[PDB]
């Protein structure tokens, strides 16, 4: 568990990696985006001592 | 080769194409094909094979080498990327064998430095460009030239280009 984690990231080789040009796109690699709706409660106490 | 009749300064220089290297001959193998059949070898010039060889000096390391050699040649990283093939095909005679041995060929780029016209600083680039194979029909036994085989120095099998373009500051 040492507090190292990107050491086999290399730099140089990485930047010698050419970009991909031709892509063959997979038809189907998304999914419909559902949003998250959130209502927030909100609670009523009632109280004698500060 | 020295003392060249050209002003002082750094100079990008094409030696043209159909540069074979020393002792790299056999390393991709060869094909014995006999008695009336045709034998085609051939190659695909992508990815790995396609990475150029640098030779560079204290003044000239790999960066600007391939940068001066791009701005002014033919621009090898993207071009390396799109597959190119190549072939060559052999008939062997009648009751024979033929031997026949493919090697890469490599486009020469030269960075020199010219001090009083005369070169005191040279790094090579070798871009490979494509094959050449050679072949030979042998008999049982037959001693082979060492020369078919095996190559001891760098050499152009078309004739050498020398076309030079002033690198400024
Ligand atoms: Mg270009």
């Amino acid at each position: 568990s040492n507090d190292s984690s990107l050491d086999n990231v290399n730099i140089g080789v990485i930047d010698n990696i050419p970009e991909i040009i031709d892509v063959n796109p997979y038809k189907e690699n998304c999914d419909k985006f559902s949003p998250v709706q959130k209502i927030t409660s909100t609670r009523e106490i009632n109280t004698n001592i500060p | 080769s020295d003392t060249i009749d050209l002003a002082d300064g750094n100079y990008v220089v094409r030696r043209g194409d159909g540069w074979i290297l020393s002792r790299q001959n056999q390393i991709l193998g060869g094909s014995v094909i006999s008695n009336g059949s045709t034998g085609i070898v051939g190659d695909l010039r992508v990815n790995d094979n396609a990475i150029p060889y640098y030779y560079p000096t204290p003044s000239f390391n790999e960066e600007y080498i391939k940068n001066n050699i791009q701005t002014v040649f033919t621009n090898f990283t993207e071009a390396n990327q799109i597959p190119i093939g190549f072939e060559f095909s052999k008939t062997a005679p009648s009751n024979k064998n033929l031997y026949m041995y493919l090697q890469y060929t490599y486009i020469r780029y030269e960075i020199i430095k010219v001090l009083q016209h005369e070169i005191i600083e040279r790094a090579v680039l070798y871009v490979p460009s494509l094959g050449y194979v050679k072949s030979i029909e042998f008999n049982p036994g037959e001693k082979i030239n060492k020369d078919f085989y095996f190559l001891t120095n760098d050499k152009c099998i078309l004739n050498e280009q020398f076309l030079y373009k002033k690198i400024l500051e």
